[PDB]
């Protein structure tokens, strides 16, 4: 769905961000990318120890 | 069933399932969920602070410093890391709460 | 007409400062944008 | 758009400058979706 | 991943915070983190006592 | 010139005391950046 709705920042609104942002702000971001992804695999793991119940 | 969890492989009717839970992934790396990163926003880097000038070359010339601007971005890094031990931390006590 | 040339000057002078106004703006709302774009990020 | 067409007081909200924020807001609407498809399938075995 | 993302408070912007803070401030912050524990230990052993509808 | 003296002396005035205020600006803005934190902890 991703694929034709997508567009990107004008050239003009760049000085602007690059005078604010500090050195942590888009490592961050990708930290709350990474803990959103560990969560999945955590619960997807959980699902398959719960089908040893269903042998009884 | 332990060995679709363990992560050491599963022998028999359960034999399909090594190849079905290979995309789920291990860890941090998942390839379901690295499918969404080719199309991610392209946000702009951090450089070094550059000042600005209004009216080069007439007599109203005056510029934005950096001295008082390094400082915002002292506070601002704070509160972004503030923000996101209170988020790590409140997500791994609510692990068994379904959100 | 001594008035017509001041009235000319007084409105190239002007344009000149419109000008430079156009630009500290989309340095200022770049900034603004992009302050709330990374809280957004950080905060549900 | 003109405001007072056929008097002194003629003006026109020219379109360069709105351009410019139809750029910056179509930005802010495919971040906003980006964020919605990714979380929703992160959070699919969470019951939401 | 909570050990590279860090930074700490400029120290010119403590004599403001230390002229409004009560003395209750901070410890309730702490409760704010022990209420969270707690209800971490209730829901693991409320978990372990499920187990015991297995063997049946 | 009577005048520069005095154009002189009032810019110097004028520095000292923007001086002052940068100061001022410092411990108001601690403290509402102070009492914006303490909240939020506390309230979901």
């Amino acid at each position: 769905y991703l694929s034709d709705i997508s567009a990107q920042l004008p050239s003009d609104f760049v000085q602007g961000v690059q005078l604010i942002l500090p050195s942590n702000a888009l490592p961050c971001f990708y930290v709350i990318l990474s803990v959103k992804a560990a969560i999945f695999i955590f619960d997807v793991k959980q699902k398959i120890v719960s089908y040893l119940d269903w042998d009884k | 069933v332990s060995g679709l969890a363990n992560g050491n492989g599963a022998t028999g009717d359960f034999a399909g399932s090594n190849s079905q839970m290979a995309q789920v992934g291990d860890g941090d790396n998942s390839p379901l969920m690295n499918n969404f990163r080719q199309y991610l926003p392209s946000l702009p880097q951090s450089v070094e602070c550059r000042p600005f000038v209004f009216g080069a070359g007439k007599p109203y010339e005056f510029s934005i410093d950096c001295d008082k601007i390094n400082l915002f971005r002292g506070v601002f890094a704070f509160l972004l890391y503030v923000a996101t031990f209170m988020y790590v931390f409140s997500t791994f006590a609510n692990i068994l709460r379904n959100k | 007409d001594p008035a017509k040339a001041a009235f000319d000057s007084l409105q190239a002078s002007a344009t000149e400062m419109i000008g430079y106004a156009w630009a500290m703006v989309v340095v200022i709302v770049g900034a603004t944008i992009g302050i709330k774009l990374f809280k957004k990020f950080t905060s549900k």
